[PDB]
């Protein structure tokens, strides 16, 4: 059972590496989205060349 | 001689058998007790170690 426990702990360990990697990957993907939305907003804000 | 003849033979024999057994017969068997006890103790330690 101790040898089998090392393998089971090995599954939780590799799952933690993958899940932590996805959490940081999703954060970088979210960060990219925020900057792209800011560029489209700033480009649309340019209506002031006529509106004001 | 009726009774007194055995006084010298047994005294030499006892002292020889004790020292001979102590050096060439007793030590090889008693070591197994330290081992047998450790076989169980290592198994009990493995249970605490796997959980930890």
């Amino acid at each position: 059972d101790l040898e089998l426990a090392h393998e089971k702990a090995g599954q939780q360990l590799r799952e933690a590496k993958a899940q932590a990697a996805e959490i940081v990957e999703q954060a970088k993907k979210r960060a990219n989205q925020i900057v792209d939305e800011a560029r489209d907003q700033a480009r649309t804000e340019g209506e002031r060349l006529k509106a004001q | 001689m009726n009774i007194n003849a055995t006084l010298i033979g047994q005294s030499v024999a006892f002292f020889i058998f004790v020292l001979f057994c102590m050096k060439f017969v007793w030590p090889p068997v008693i070591a197994a007790l330290q081992e047998r006890q450790k076989k169980i103790a290592d198994g009990l330690d493995a249970a605490n170690r796997a959980a930890r």
